[PDB]
C-alpha cells in the first residue's frame, strides 16, 4: 500500500504521485502510467493522438450533457511541425472552462481558456500540445463542442501570413503574453459595458464580424495587456505597419507599441494618448530593422469605462505613404441637345428644361459646349421648385462656363433668343448625386465659412481675414432685447456661446469701436442700467496697438450692463455748396 | 428726367453713373465703401465680364471726366438678386461690387438705407436724379437732370397700371397727369425720399409703360424689402 494521495503502478513496485498520471512523462518503469485504458475518457474513448489528423469530441456531442466527465487530449506530432486545432462549434456553460496546455508533464504552459465563445482557428508552434477539458455545469441545454488537429510546418511562413490577419477566424499566428496582467478576449458584436469601445466589426461593418479587445471586466486596477508576435525574417527594405486601433474611453492612458529583439531592447515606435472617438483610427508606422524582430501591441487599462480594441493588422513592404423644344427629362437623358444643335441654332427659339430628380438630390449641370450670342442672347438656369423661380446664374457667349450646382430637385433653363444673328449653340449633361458643389464641411468643431475652408478658432471673431468670402467674421457680437434698430445690448461670442459683456473699465472709445464693429457708426452714448445675463460675460479692454483684448472671465462684483446707443453712418445728408430754391 | 432742370454740382453725390465700355445705361447708388445698388433689368446677362463696367464716383457732367473730383473706380463682382425674373420684372434690384476703395469727400458721400417696417406715406415728394433722357424720342442729358413726383398707393398704382402686376416689393411713384417722370435709359435712378433731413433709397426706377405720357407713373423696386439681401453684402 503506498501512502496516502499516491496510486501504484501495474507491477505495483513503485509509487508515484497521483497529479503525474496522464501528464505526459512516462513515469511507471513498464509505462503503465501512459496506457490508454486507464487514461480512457468517457468523451471519446481515446486519450493519446499520434496521428497527423483527426477529432475528439465530449461527453456525448449529439446530445445533452447529463455528467460531469475529467478529459484529457496529449497529440504529440512529428518534430519541426506544428499542431493546428479547428473548432468548428463550441457552445458550453462558461464554469467548463477548456485549458490549453503547451508541452507535456509539470512543465505544460496553459496560453488561453475558452469559454462561451467560439475560438475559431488555435495553432500552437509545439509538437505536444495538452488539451483538458472539466465539465462543472449540469444544465442540458448546451450541445457540447467537436474540433479536429491539423498538422503543417511553420518554418515555411512567411511574414505577411504571419503579421496579416484581419481577427476574422481565431487568432491567425499571434502568440499572447504571458507576462502581463491579462489576455486579449475574443467577443463578437457589442462587449459589455456600454458606451465604451467599438460598438461593429470594422471589416465587415456589422456586429456579424470578430474581432479583440481588452476584457470588459470590473478591473480595479491596472492591467497590462499585452500580443506578441512571431520573429520576422530581415529585409533589404521596410515595411510599413497598417492597423485600425479604436481608443474611445474615459479612462484611456496609454495605447503603445513595443518592438523586441533578441537581445530583449525594446523600442517604442508608436504611441496614442487620450480619447480618439468611436471611429476606428488609421494608423501605420514605418517598421526598419537590419535584425529579427517582433510586434507586440501593450496596452495599458486602466479602470472600467475604459476598453480598447484592435483590428486588421497586417504589413506592407516600403514607407508608409502620406416654340417645340423638349421638356422634363430624366436621369437615362444625361447628354442632351437643345433643339437644332449639330449646327447654328434659328431664331425665336424658346425652349425649357425642367431637370427632375429625386427628392434630396440636387442637380450637376455640366457644359460641354456653350457657344452662343452676346447679351442680347442668354441662358437662365433656374431653382423653382415651386412658382416661385429662383436665380442661379446667367450664361452667355462663348466660354468656357463653370459648373452649376443646384440645391433642390428641380432645375429650369430658359433660352432667350433674338430674331437675327443667330449663333451657334450650347451643349450640355446633367449627372445627379448628393450635395454636389458644396464641399463636406470638416467636423471635429471646425468651422466652415462660406468659401469652403476650415477655420476652428484662428479666426472667429478676432480680427483676420483668412476666408475671403468675409465669412470667418461674421455674426457674432449684436443688439440683445433691443427697442429699436440701433439699440440693444453688447452680448458677444467667443466661439459658440452667445453671451454679454461685462463694463469694469468701459470708456467711450471701445464704445465707438463696438459700434462700427457693429456695423452701425459712433457711438452716441452709454448707460448701464442693471446686471441680467448670467452668461460668461467679458471683460471687454483696449491696447494701444489697436484691437480689443477681450478677456472672458467669469468673476465680477456689481457688474453693470452697458446699454449701447450708436449713432447713424453716414446717411443721405448734402454736405456740398447747395442751396433751396423751388424750381 | 422729361420735365425737370439742371441740377448743381455736388447736389447729389450718392449718384454714381455706370459705363459699359465708355457708355451710360443704368445709374447706380453708392451705399457701402465698396458696393453699389443699381437695377437688375440692366446688368442681365453682363455678370460674366465684371470688368466692362466703369463705375464713375461724383460726376456731374458726362463730358468733363477730367474733373478733380472725379475717382475712377471698376467693377469686379455683379450679385442679381435671387428671386429676379427678368419676363415678370420682378426683384428688380442688384449690387455691384467696387475694385478698390474711395475715401468720402463732399462730392462722394454714400447714400442712406430704408430700414425694415417704414412706413412711406402716399403723396410723399420724392426726389429723383440721373442723367436720363428730356423726352421719348430723344437723346439723353449731358446735365446731371433731376425732377419730383408723388408717391401712390399699390390698389391704385394697380388700377393705373393693368398690364402689369404690381407685387408688394414695388412701390410706384409719378405724377397723375404724366408730364415729368422717369424716361428710356434713366431705368436704374434712385428714389431719394426726405424723412428728417434724410434721402434714403426708397426706390429704383425699374420699368414704365411709356415715357413722358399722362397717367403712366414709374415703378420703383421697393428697396425696404431688400434690406437684410443688401446688409448681408455690405459687410
Amino acid at each position: 500500500e503506498c501512502l496516502p494521495g499516491s496510486s501504484p503502478c501495474t507491477d505495483a513496485l513503485t509509487c508515484i504521485k497521483a497529479d503525474l498520471f496522464c501528464d505526459g512523462e512516462v513515469n511507471c518503469p513498464d509505462g503503465s502510467d501512459e496506457d490508454n485504458k486507464m487514461c480512457a475518457t468517457v468523451c471519446d474513448g481515446r486519450f493519446l493522438l499520434t496521428g497527423s489528423s483527426g477529432s475528439f469530441q465530449a461527453t456525448h456531442y449529439p446530445k445533452p450533457s447529463e455528467t460531469s466527465v475529467v478529459c484529457q487530449w496529449i497529440i504529440r506530432v512529428n518534430q519541426g511541425l506544428s499542431i493546428k486545432l479547428s473548432f468548428d462549434d463550441f457552445n458550453t456553460y462558461y464554469t467548463d472552462i477548456l485549458d490549453i496546455y503547451e508541452g507535456v508533464g509539470s512543465s505544460k504552459i496553459l496560453r488561453a481558456s475558452i469559454w462561451e465563445t467560439n475560438p475559431g482557428t488555435i495553432r500552437i508552434f509545439s509538437n505536444q500540445v495538452t488539451a483538458t477539458f472539466l465539465i462543472e455545469s449540469d444544465e442540458s441545454d448546451y450541445v457540447g463542442f467537436n474540433a479536429t488537429y491539423t498538422a503543417f510546418n511553420s518554418s515555411e511562413l512567411n511574414n505577411y501570413e504571419k503579421i496579416n490577419c484581419n481577427f476574422e477566424d481565431g487568432f491567425c499566428f499571434w502568440v499572447q503574453d504571458l507576462n502581463d496582467d491579462n489576455e486579449w478576449e475574443r467577443i463578437q458584436g457589442s462587449t459589455f459595458s456600454p458606451f465604451t469601445g467599438p460598438n461593429f466589426d470594422h471589416t465587415f461593418g456589422n456586429a456579424s464580424g470578430f474581432y479583440i479587445s481588452t476584457p470588459t471586466g470590473p478591473g480595479g486596477r491596472q492591467e497590462r495587456v499585452g500580443l506578441l508576435s512571431l520573429p520576422l525574417d530581415p529585409t533589404l527594405e521596410p515595411a510599413c505597419l497598417s492597423f485600425w486601433y479604436h481608443m474611445y474611453g474615459e479612462n484611456v492612458h496609454k495605447l503603445s507599441i513595443n518592438i523586441s529583439n533578441d537581445q530583449n531592447m525594446e523600442k517604442t515606435v508608436f504611441q496614442k494618448e487620450g480619447n480618439y472617438g468611436d471611429n476606428w483610427n488609421y494608423g501605420q508606422v514605418t517598421l526598419n530593422e537590419t535584425v529579427k524582430f517582433k510586434v507586440a501591441f501593450n496596452a495599458f487599462k486602466n479602470k472600467i469605462l475604459s476598453d480598447i480594441a484592435l483590428d486588421d493588422i497586417s504589413l506592407t513592404y516600403g514607407i508608409c505613404n502620406g416654340c417645340g423644344g423638349p421638356f422634363e427629362l430624366w436621369e437615362p437623358n444625361t447628354t442632351f441637345s437643345s433643339t437644332n444643335f449639330p449646327n447654328s441654332y434659328p431664331n425665336l427659339a424658346f425652349c425649357v428644361w425642367i431637370l427632375n430628380a429625386q427628392k434630396g438630390k440636387n442637380i450637376q449641370l455640366h457644359f460641354q459646349e456653350f457657344d452662343l450670342e452676346n447679351i442680347n442672347d442668354v441662358v437662365e438656369i433656374r431653382d423653382g421648385e415651386e412658382a416661385d423661380s429662383l436665380l442661379l446664374a446667367v450664361y452667355t457667349g462663348p466660354g468656357p462656363v463653370k459648373d452649376v450646382f443646384s440645391t433642390t430637385n428641380r432645375m429650369t433653363v430658359l433660352l432667350i433668343t433674338n430674331d437675327v444673328l443667330a449663333r451657334g449653340g450650347f451643349k450640355a449633361n446633367f449627372t445627379t448625386g448628393y450635395h454636389l458643389g458644396i464641399p463636406e464641411p470638416c467636423k471635429a468643431d471646425h468651422f466652415q465659412c462660406k468659401n469652403g475652408e476650415c477655420v476652428p478658432l484662428v479666426n472667429l471673431c478676432d480680427g483676420h481675414l483668412h476666408c475671403e468670402d468675409g465669412s470667418d467674421e461674421a455674426d457674432c457680437v449684436r443688439f440683445f432685447n433691443g427697442t429699436t434698430n440701433n439699440n440693444g445690448l453688447v452680448r458677444f461670442r467667443i466661439q459658440s456661446i452667445w453671451h454679454t459683456a461685462c463694463a469694469e473699465n468701459w470708456t467711450t472709445q471701445i464704445s465707438n469701436d463696438v459700434c462700427q464693429l457693429l456695423g452701425l457708426g459712433s457711438g452716441n452714448s452709454s448707460k448701464p442700467i442693471f446686471p441680467t445675463d448670467g452668461g460668461p460675460f467679458v471683460k471687454l479692454n483696449t491696447a494701444p496697438d489697436g484691437h480689443l483684448i477681450l478677456t472672458p472671465s467669469q468673476q465680477c462684483l456689481q457688474d453693470s450692463l452697458i446699454r449701447l446707443q450708436c449713432n447713424h453712418k453716414s446717411c443721405g445728408k448734402k454736405l456740398a455748396a447747395q442751396d433751396i430754391t423751388p424750381k | 428726367i422729361v420735365g425737370g432742370s439742371n441740377a448743381k454740382e455736388g447736389a447729389w453725390p450718392w449718384v454714381v453713373g455706370l459705363y459699359y465700355g465708355g457708355r451710360l445705361l443704368c445709374g447706380a447708388s453708392l451705399v457701402s465703401s465698396d458696393w453699389l445698388v443699381s437695377a437688375a433689368h440692366c446688368v442681365y446677362g453682363r455678370n460674366l465680364e465684371p470688368s466692362k463696367w466703369t463705375a464713375i464716383l461724383g460726376l456731374h457732367m458726362k463730358s468733363n471726366l477730367t474733373s478733380p473730383q472725379t475717382v475712377p473706380r471698376l467693377i469686379d463682382e455683379i450679385v442679381i438678386n435671387p428671386h429676379y425674373n427678368r419676363r415678370r420684372k420682378d426683384n428688380d434690384i442688384a449690387m455691384m461690387h467696387l475694385e478698390f476703395k474711395v475715401n468720402y469727400t463732399d462730392y462722394i458721400q454714400p447714400i442712406c438705407l430704408p430700414e425694415e417696417n417704414q412706413v412711406f406715406p402716399p403723396g410723399r415728394n420724392c426726389s429723383i436724379a440721373g442723367w436720363g433722357t428730356v423726352v421719348y424720342q430723344g437723346t439723353t442729358a449731358n446735365i446731371l437732370q433731376e425732377a419730383d413726383v408723388p408717391l401712390l398707393s399699390n390698389e391704385r398704382c394697380q388700377q393705373q397700371m393693368p398690364e402689369y402686376n404690381i407685387t408688394e416689393n414695388m412701390i410706384c411713384a409719378g405724377y397723375e397727369e404724366g408730364g415729368i417722370d422717369s424716361c428710356q435709359g434713366d431705368s436704374g435712378g434712385p428714389l431719394m425720399c426726405q424723412e428728417n433731413n434724410r434721402w434714403f433709397l426708397a426706390g429704383v426706377t425699374s420699368f414704365g409703360y411709356k415715357c413722358a405720357l399722362p397717367n403712366r407713373p414709374g415703378v420703383y423696386a421697393r428697396v425696404s424689402r431688400f434690406t437684410e439681401w443688401i446688409q448681408s453684402f455690405l459687410h
